[PDB]
């Protein structure tokens, strides 16, 4: 009844009043039958960092690992895991995020909510550092943002698509020359637009107006 | 669902997609149909924003997804779209062409007339972040050779329905759309001179009656 | 520039304490004469060469010399070295000698003419418009 | 002269700097210790380029990435680096045409901005060819 | 929806003290009253002397701040002190955190007051840069996480603006004035939009009133004004204050340079 | 010593107001406050003020009472913030003279230096503009009348002008009449231009004494000329956005204008078609 609404709290994204629950919850599976419920609070455990890693605290992370608590049952592939995820979120070295969604995903693979808020967090940090490392550029080769971020282009471009079209930094990509132009505000103009009204509804005026030659 | 049962799919957005607030099944039809209905019309005269808002995020669909053979089908369509999976766009396209439209007898009619346009989007979808772009780039994306892309852009273009163009030389394309100042400005010229010369001509035809 | 140049070959042997210092009563001269040089020009503007040539000083220390002339407050502006101008929004206002009013007068009776032909060329057009 | 140094806006030239200031540093026990306290050393080279590359921002508009590597002792990864830092806290506001070419350090102002800028020096413009009247008149009646 | 009210004199000794302590920042105090919720107004400010350290909590002078309260007793001024203005020179408008922890110290003094950072320098003739606003270029700092923005507005008595119109005599000068662009940007393109607006009503006009009588259309229209008369209206603003503003410029240009 | 020309910046003006109405004092009444600012040289520059409590004995004050030790706890409260303005002089708000007033400048000879200024702020603005006026007391000892001047210091320039911004004027006289405004404006400056011109020629030639003073504000007509982001292609860009809108807006006249002769050519249809019978 706690951890479950830890778990819909993971849906609306409010952390902290998620946390609230994954706490006890971890705390009653912890000091109960223990017999198949080591794993039933070895579950918890991970909910319990999620909230602190998409809460960017490394602080409380460092809390959780402490022997007694947990570890000195339960060191296992949840720990190592999630800590190398999470203070690699907080240093924002994505080749060292992604390792850690190479060698970790054995749980990672098999836990669906995990592995999505990981989605979720590596997506809002790859964006993060592209809208960091285009500000001082315009007509920046993208093989450059690419080689700063650590990252394949195909991807890179992949992304900035996604950012321009989403009206994130506002620019534009010239693909025959391989580079990525930045502006500093929205291009288009709202007069000129107007005035493009204008001279449609106009343009349909007229010909109702010719339409009473009687 | 009138109005879908003609081309007229603007009305249907608001009408249907509101429709999933209250529905009255035994009236006429199960409300997965009328699910595939306001999706269909949702993905079809939605904006980007308001696709994700209104439909992407369904107290509704959410509620539904595998209930039929359809929704599956064809919201695997639109995440595909509204998270840009260009080489999958296309294969989801035929299946819902195949599994939902063609059976609808409101929507088989009118077939043609989606398929047509849900191509235009994505193509006017993709380009909207290059001024530039290369085709093997667009055909490699969607997976189909360059000549038969060429082929289907020049259905849209010559309408300026899209505001690419193509250069077969370098193999490249570039998008003219009115955004820069330039743009609206040459763009306005032409539509102003448009309206003058129609002007004109009317004019002499009054004077001289 | 010149005429300085020759009267400090004299007196710089005679007072010891004009012996030292040299190198100021240089850069002083050259940072004086660029302030002139903008003070006089129609419109405010510079090439590097034009600074060079006019303080005889080789075109890297150029942009040292106005940016100096900045930091001590004579001039506010800018340096474009892509296309080595530099612009010159203002220059200090700073008590003028006789001749150099003669200038003044000058740039003045011009910003007087450019007036008398507009004024006196806008009512013959127009003219059916006046109250 | 340390403080004076800083104070001013000038290029610092970091070897002249390391000449002068060398012994009266070094000598000092917390901040340039022998061993232990090397690692400021590095500091004052880093403010160093912080400082020259925070005045350039102040003059030139437009720079060559060639000229300002020159300007600053540095190489280009280095540059694009520290240009990189210092528009991240926003202490200077550059935008780097990269394709080997140009920093540009204007602040490009709102075409209606740079208007309202002009009209105001029209205006206190004529405001002083008023007052230049009501003198030039007074002065003959005092004289 | 929250919002301050400056009056004058304040914001005239504000910009006076910070223009004067450049380049170093100037503290002081905001003299004003709470009206509701959602405004605080500000008639008064007085300046508080510098420190050896920079602007921060003992900066602030218990001796000096109420030697000057009673000594504005006796004038009549007295008042709460609804916030603290303070100077960030060429440093746009945030507050540090040390700003910050001082800025809870005028909050366990009242929960409502505010912070009023001013910006000497690059404040000029043009726009002045203010800024207000309390906690919880500036999102570095976190405009929105540590602390959020407020809105201002300047109140004017009658006899003030008086006193303000006789500063420029305009008698002379008038007819190479340049009104604000920005404002004649939103002139020129809130028109267009609504000749746009009234356009399809010209046109909802001219389809019904074919099919319609009019003295049936009489009956109906009478209410508002004649769409078409808003075109030939409104086209004119936008005609006339544009070739002015045109020739202004164009004689501006030529004869001032 | 001797000083002719007296300057006054507005936050004077505001703070005196904000003087009166703050402390409810009816007209019968007066306000009073002393002025802090530079007395040093051949003018007076006004910066500063601030209000000083006072009363005058009933009607027809025979004796009256300035709080000297509210002066001397303020004004080195004052030099603690700006060392810079020294106090100069007191104000009273009344319209109009007092007999006391010779007497206390007297008094205030003691805080200042050189000659105390003495200037009345008119509150009431009811009349027309300089709502200031400048006196000062020479020997006897009468007060002698000062021109005074409203001079916006930097400061106060920008808050004067963000504050008068909304009340710029509409001026909705006819196309015709704002064209003709202008021209008559450009003579006007051109005529000032000769003014110039043939003075600065009285300077070299007939050896009217070099005026600094002018020349400085010469120079500052030079540093104001705009040189021409730059400003030329600002211009331009604008100057297009507006021929935009006068075009458009000429087509929405022109369509117009062809509306109304379809209603002619409509009403002489049916007119000529009545005059049948
Ligand atoms: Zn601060």
């Amino acid at each position: 009844l706690d951890l479950m609404s830890g778990i819909l709290h993971c849906e609306d994204k409010d952390y902290k009043t998620a946390f609230s629950y994954f706490f006890e919850s971890f705390e009653s599976y912890h000091n109960l039958t223990t017999h198949n419920s080591y794993e039933k609070a070895c579950q918890v455990l991970k909910y319990m960092l999620l909230s602190k890693i998409m809460l960017n605290l490394i602080d409380d992370v460092k809390n959780i690992l402490n022997a007694k608590y947990t570890k000195e049952t339960y060191q296992s592939r949840g720990i190592d895991a999630m800590k190398a995820v999470a203070e690699a979120y907080n240093n924002r070295s994505l080749l060292d995020f992604n390792t850690a969604l190479k060698q970790y995903e054995k749980e990672l693979m098999g836990d669906e909510l995990t592995r999505s808020h990981f989605n979720a967090l590596y997506d809002t940090l790859l964006e993060s550092n592209l809208c960091k490392i285009i500000e001082p550029f315009e007509c920046v080769e993208i093989s450059h943002i690419s080689k700063i971020i650590g990252l394949d282009t195909q991807q890179v471009e992949g992304k900035l698509s996604q950012m321009i079209l989403d009206k994130i930094f506002y620019g534009v990509l010239d693909q025959g020359n391989g580079w990525l132009y930045v502006y500093e505000t929205p291009n288009q103009d709202a007069t000129y637009d107007s005035a493009l009204e204008l001279v449609g509804q106009l343009n349909k005026v007229v010909d109702q107006l010719f339409e009473k030659a009687s | 669902i009138h109005c879908l049962a003609v081309r007229n799919f603007k009305e249907a957005a608001k009408l249907l997609v509101d429709s999933l607030a209250t529905f009255t099944s035994i009236e006429l039809t199960s409300y997965e149909s009328i699910a595939t209905y306001a999706s269909v019309t949702g993905l079809f005269t939605l904006e980007r924003t308001d696709l994700k808002s209104k439909v992407i995020d369904s107290p509704e669909l959410l509620s539904l997804i595998s209930t039929t053979a359809a929704l599956q089908s064809i919201s695997s369509l639109t995440i595909s779209l509204y998270a840009s999976d260009y080489a999958s766009y296309f294969p989801y396209l035929l299946e819902t062409y195949a599994n939902v439209l063609i059976p609808c007898k409101y929507l088989n009619r009118h077939a043609d007339f989606f398929v047509r346009e849900m191509r235009r989007k994505v193509y006017a979808q993709l380009l909207e972040s290059y001024k530039t772009l290369s085709l093997k780039s667009m055909a490699s994306a969607f997976g189909v050779s360059v000549a038969f892309l060429d082929n289907d852009l020049g259905k849209f273009i010559p309408n300026k329905q899209l505001n690419c163009v193509i250069d077969r030389v370098n193999g490249i394309v570039e998008t003219n759309r009115p955004d820069n100042k330039n743009a609206q400005y040459h763009l306005l010229v032409k539509q102003g001179d448009g309206l003058l010369t129609k002007l004109q001509k009317y004019g002499a035809a009054v004077r001289l009656t | 520039f010149d005429k300085f140049d020759s009267l400090i070959k004299v007196q710089i042997s005679k007072i010891p304490i004009l012996a030292q210092h040299e190198s100021f009563l240089r850069q002083k001269i050259c940072l004086m004469t660029l302030i002139e040089t903008v003070f006089v020009k129609n419109i405010r503007m510079l090439s590097f060469e034009d600074i060079s040539k006019a303080t005889h000083l080789p075109k890297d220390n150029v942009e040292h010399l106005v940016m100096r002339a900045i930091s001590l407050g004579l001039l506010k502006g800018s340096i474009d070295q892509v296309n080595e101008l530099v612009t010159i929004s203002w220059v200090q206002p700073r008590i003028i000698s006789g001749d150099q009013i003669t200038k003044m007068k000058d740039r003045l009776v011009e910003w007087n003419d450019q007036v008398e032909k507009l004024g006196k060329k806008m009512e013959a057009r127009g003219q059916s418009i006046w109250v | 002269s340390l403080v004076k140094l800083f104070t001013t806006n000038e290029l610092m030239r970091w070897p002249i700097v390391q000449k002068t200031y060398e012994p009266v540093l070094n000598e000092d026990d917390l901040a340039f210790g022998g061993e232990a306290n090397k690692h400021h050393w590095e500091d004052l080279q880093k403010r160093v380029i912080e400082h020259n590359l925070r005045v350039i921002s102040e003059y030139y508009s437009r720079i060559t990435l060639l000229r300002l590597n020159e300007l600053l002792d540095l190489t280009e990864s280095q540059t694009e680096t520290y240009i990189s830092d210092l528009v991240n806290q926003g202490i200077i506001y550059a935008k780097v045409n990269r394709p080997a070419k140009i920093v540009n350090f204007e602040k490009p102002k709102n075409s209606s901005q740079l208007l309202n800028e002009w009209s105001h020096n029209v205006d206190e413009l004529l405001e002083h060819i008023e007052t230049i009247g009501h003198l030039i008149t007074k002065e003959e009646i005092m004289h | 929806k929250e919002t301050v009210y400056i009056s004058s004199i304040a914001l005239l000794k504000m910009l006076k003290h910070g223009r004067a302590g450049v380049p170093m920042e100037v503290m002081g105090l905001m003299l004003g009253e709470f009206v509701d919720d959602y405004t605080v107004n500000v008639v008064d400010v007085f300046a508080m002397p510098q420190s050896g350290t920079g602007v921060s909590v003992e900066a602030v002078d218990d001796v000096f701040q109420a030697k000057m309260m009673d000594m504005l007793k006796q004038t009549g001024r007295d008042q709460m002190v609804v916030g603290w203005y303070h100077s960030h020179p060429g440093f746009g408008c945030w507050l540090s955190s040390v700003d910050v922890n001082t800025q809870k110290s005028f909050e366990q003094l009242n929960s409502r007051a505010v912070a009023v950072v001013v910006d000497p320098i690059q404040s000029v003739k043009g726009k002045v840069v203010i800024d207000a606003f309390r906690l919880i270029q500036a999102l570095i700092h976190g405009l929105n996480r540590h602390y959020y923005s407020l809105n201002i507005d300047y109140h004017k008595t009658a006899k003030e603006t008086k006193m303000l119109m006789n500063l420029h005599k305009e008698q002379w000068q008038s007819g190479l004035k340049m009104y604000d662009y920005e404002e004649k940007e939103e002139s020129n393109l809130a028109a267009t939009k609504s000749m746009v607006k009234i356009a399809e009503q010209y046109s909802k006009r001219i389809e019904e009133e074919k099919e319609l009588t009019e003295e049936e259309l009489k009956t109906r229209y009478v209410g508002r004004q004649d769409p078409k008369k808003h075109l030939s209206e409104t086209a004119d603003e936008t005609l006339e204050n544009n070739i002015v503003s045109v020739l202004t410029a164009g004689v501006n240009s030529v004869a001032i340079k | 010593l001797q000083h002719e020309k007296v300057t006054i910046a507005p936050l004077v003006l505001l703070s005196a107001l904000d003087h009166y109405e703050r402390t409810q004092t009816k007209e019968n009444k007066r306000c009073v406050g002393v002025i802090l600012g530079d007395a040093n040289s051949s003018t007076i520059r006004v910066t500063n003020s601030f209000a000083l409590p006072f009363e005058e004995d009933e009607k027809n004050s025979d004796v009256w009472f300035l709080d000297h030790n509210y002066i001397e706890n303020m004004n080195e409260m004052c030099k603690k913030i700006n060392a810079k303005e020294k106090l100069i002089g007191w104000y009273h708000s009344g319209p109009k003279l007092r007999a006391s007033d010779l007497k206390i400048n007297e008094l205030f000879k003691k805080y200042t230096q050189n000659n105390p200024l003495l200037l009345i702020v008119d509150v009431k603005q009811q009349g027309v503009g300089l709502p200031t006026d400048a006196y000062v007391a020479i020997e006897e000892k009468t007060f002698l009348h000062l021109p005074c001047t409203i001079e916006a210091e930097e400061a106060e320039e920008i808050g004067v002008e963000h504050l008068l911004r909304d009340v710029r004027d509409q001026a909705a006289g006819g196309l015709s009449i704002r064209l003709t405004n202008q021209l008559k404006s450009l003579k006007g400056l051109q005529s000032k231009l000769k003014d110039v011109v043939e003075y600065l020629d009285k300077v070299i030639n007939k050896e009217l004494p070099i005026n600094h003073t002018i020349l400085g504000k010469l120079q500052d007509v030079f540093n104001l000329l705009p040189n021409l982001n730059n400003l030329q292609k600002a211009l331009t860009v604008k100057t297009n956005d507006e021929l935009m809108v006068i075009y458009i807006s000429n087509l929405v006249r022109s369509i117009i204008a062809f509306d109304d002769l379809i209603e002619n050519k409509i009403q002489n249809k049916k007119i000529q078609e009545q005059r049948v019978k």
